[PDB]
RNA sequence: UGGCUCUAAGGGCUGGGUCGGUCGCGGCCGGCGCCUAGCAGCCGACUUAGAACUGGUGCGGACCAGGGGAAUCCGACUGU
RNA sequence: GAGCUCUCGCUGGCCCUUGAAAAUCCGGGGGAGAGGGUGUAAAUCUCGCGCCGGGCCGUACCCAUAUCCGCAGCAGGUCUCC
RNA sequence: GCGAUGGCCUCCGUUGCCCUCGGCCGAUCGAAAGGGAGUCGGGUUCAGAUCCCCGAAUCCGGAGUGGCGGAGAUGGGCGCCGCGAGGCGUCCAGUGCGGUAACGCGACCGAUCCCGGAGAAGCCGGCGGGAGCCCCGGGGAGAGUUCUCUUUUCUUUGUGAA
């Protein structure tokens, strides 16, 4: 809040595009541009290369994830369900 | 100030029409058409961003004129793969072969027990 | 305990002989004031014998059963130890650290290592050491 | 062109069958001998003057050693 | 828990942090225990396991990743593989 | 808001291993000073602020170079 | 000398945009196969030289308030470099 | 592998047959600004000159007999002769060498097959290196002013590809 009160990243859009639309965009704009922690090296190098594809600067590992987030809640849920079904089937 | 023109008929400034300034013994600045900057071969691993060392970065058709020693390095996978990934491949191959031998021994022991 | 012994076999991970199998003939692992890092003098094989397949004969079998050896000092970080060990004599009078200063002495060491490796390749002993690493 | 550091190498180059006119240029302590060949013009730079004068007499076959002036 | 034993080792015992130094210590034969994080590269993990098999040294696979291993060891950086040479008064070695 | 005369501030490079011994001002060795508050010399691109004096109150002196405010209707806007 | 232009090299930001194909050249894994047998040879992705050849078509000028298109030596239009 | 001619039917080339091997992916056209190996300097005509002349290069293709040198190269052991250097007979190895390493040395056998790289890459911002031009303090050469001043102001003060 040093410079802007409640816009931050969406301050580049200025007065345009509507306050509610900018507020809705802000979450995605922060999430896609935020660098995550790579769970291969432990470094904060996971950067969104393109839509749904993330790249590690150090590991050079490319992971197919969400469009704006590294891991989506739907992906986590489906992974857990698939693991549970695999364990149930194999016993 | 001496203003200079193109010495060819390609007036458009394109990739093939790049020039540089050069001073002649006649004491007049002229244009010399420079060749494109070649890049050294990249590692076949596909993981290391850096390019291979010990090899000249020149055009592929100039690689034909270049001698054999300039186009590679004296090593296994020399001039085609980086030393780091080469040694990683060596140790990975050794460890996988040892693990396969161990698995085969365990399977034989299980067959003998059964 | 320590497992870098003059009977051990190592895989060279760097240099011109990358991927070659060698037998340690000397280990230092303390320093020399000229080679401070822990190291070991080894004798390896530059060229592995080719397959025979028994549909070969005599002269061609002899031609195939050829070994090109080398003698080299390597850092411990450039060697890959293994379970296997080769009980090759490799008389220390010829293979030493002084051969690396005189080309003739290194030539004699290479010749001696080649002779010993060729005479041990036959009889079907330590056949894993005489097979090139597929990587 | 190629510069030659040895007078013996220069003589060997000038003794070639394909060799031709070898000119001498006195360049005020930078005297040079330039021998023309099929591919390269081989140059030899002599700092000494008496050495160049002696080398002037080393042409075997009576070539085109005519000087430059 | 392994975290308390690791803390006691760091406070009193002798430890080596890293991969190259740990491998050199194992080769020299001084390292008595090795600890590998779960997020360790598989190639490095197999290399360490083979070295410890040759040197007759125990290996423990830490539950946490390299960051958690560093936090448990008390270092603000991240350590993937750890060597324990001589613990002071802990029972980290069985 | 001009002109002229000044002031202050914003920097780089080199230099002490000096005393003794020894070898050919230069090199080596020993304990020294260790500028550890830095000083001495040599160079260089522009600025910013301030002060006085002065011109017939003229000074972004030619050129470049936004007229603003209170409201209504329509279209969000950019664009076509 | 944040001086103008060109070039090279690092470093970043943007995409619900991810930003070309092929001719051609080169490197690497393998040893199918060749060599002479103790002074020589097969090979030289030819190391330094030496010999021969490279055929066909355009090549002037204007490129714009007069050499182009607008009925014209038309205040119009026409893609670039210094 | 078989058959035949040709040329010192030694040796090689050629075609004919047989055996053998073989993925490609669509014939062809499609850019004088895309990719695309390799030429620059000086001189020269009334009018053309990276094209002509001179001087330096470079790329591709050919090179059978291979035109030369050099790398595969002239090592060790055994038994003799010889004071010695050295010479003879016999067993052999010898598709190179060095550096811990990144890698290097003028070469340094190699097929069908397979993998990879270059070709082959958007827009914008910042910084740094190099060059061309501009600037200043001077040396020279030629020069305008000099009714007064101005160590004066104006032009020039270089090197190609490989
Ligand atoms: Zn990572
Ligand atoms: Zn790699």
């Amino acid at each position: 809040a040093k410079r802007t009160k409640k816009v931050g990243i969406v301050g580049k859009y200025g007065t345009r595009y509507g306050a509610s639309l900018r507020k809705m965009v802000k979450k995605i704009e922060i999430s896609q541009h935020a660098k995550y922690t790579c769970s291969f090296c432990g470094k904060t190098k996971m950067k969104r290369r393109a839509v749904g594809i993330w790249h590690c600067g150090s590991c050079m590992k490319t992971v197919a994830g969400g469009a704006w987030t590294y891991n989506t809640t739907s992906a986590v849920t489906v992974k857990s369900a698939i693991r549970r079904l695999k364990e149930l089937k194999d016993q | 100030v001496q203003r200079l023109t193109y010495r060819r008929r390609l007036s458009y400034n394109t990739a093939s029409n790049k020039t540089r300034l050069s001073r002649t013994p006649g004491n007049r600045i002229v244009y010399l058409y420079t060749k494109k900057v070649g890049k050294a071969p990249k590692s076949a691993c596909g993981v290391c961003p850096g390019r291979l060392r010990g090899v000249r970065a020149v055009r592929p058709k100039v690689l034909m004129r270049l001698s054999k020693t300039k186009k590679h390095v004296s090593r296994a996978y020399g001039g085609s793969m980086c030393a780091k990934c080469v040694r990683d491949r060596i140790k990975r191959a050794f460890l996988i072969e040892e693990q396969k031998i161990v698995v085969k021994v365990l399977k034989a022991q299980a067959q003998s027990q059964k | 305990g320590k497992f870098m012994k003059p009977g051990k076999v190592v895989l060279v991970l760097a240099g011109r002989y990358s991927g070659r199998k060698a037998v340690i003939v000397k280990n230092i692992d303390d320093g020399t004031s000229d080679r401070p890092y822990s190291h070991a003098l080894v004798a390896g094989i530059d060229r592995y014998p080719r397959k025979v397949t028994a549909a070969m004969g005599k002269k061609k079998i002899a031609k195939r059963s050829k070994i090109k050896s080398f003698v080299k000092v390597y850092n411990y970080n450039h060697l890959m130890p293994t379970r296997y060990s080769v009980d090759i004599p490799l008389d220390k009078t010829v293979v030493n650290k002084d051969v690396f200063r005189d080309p003739a002495l290194k030539r004699k060491a290479r010749r001696e290592a080649k002779v010993k490796f060729e005479e041990r390749y036959k009889t079907g002993k330590n056949k894993w050491f005489f097979q090139k690493l597929r990587f | 062109p190629r510069k030659i550091e040895e007078i013996k190498d220069f003589l060997l180059t000038a003794r070639r069958k394909d060799a031709k006119s070898v000119k001498i240029k006195k360049n005020k302590d930078n005297v040079k001998f330039k021998v023309r060949c099929s591919r390269y013009l081989y140059t030899l730079v002599i700092t000494d003057k008496e050495k160049a004068e002696k080398l002037k007499q080393s042409l075997p076959p009576g070539l085109a050693v005519k000087e430059l002036k | 828990s392994i975290n308390s034993r690791l803390q006691l080792v760091m406070k009193s015992g002798k430890y080596v942090l890293g991969y190259k130094q740990t491998l050199k210590m194992i080769r020299q034969g001084k390292a008595k225990l090795v600890i590998l994080a779960n997020n360790c590269p598989a190639l490095r993990k197999s290399e360490i396991e083979y070295y410890a098999m040759l040197a007759k040294t125990g290996v423990h696979h830490y539950s946490g990743n390299n960051i958690e291993l560093g936090t448990a060891c008390g270092k603000y950086y991240r350590v993937c593989t750890l060597a324990i040479i001589d613990p002071g008064d802990s029972d980290i070695i069985r």
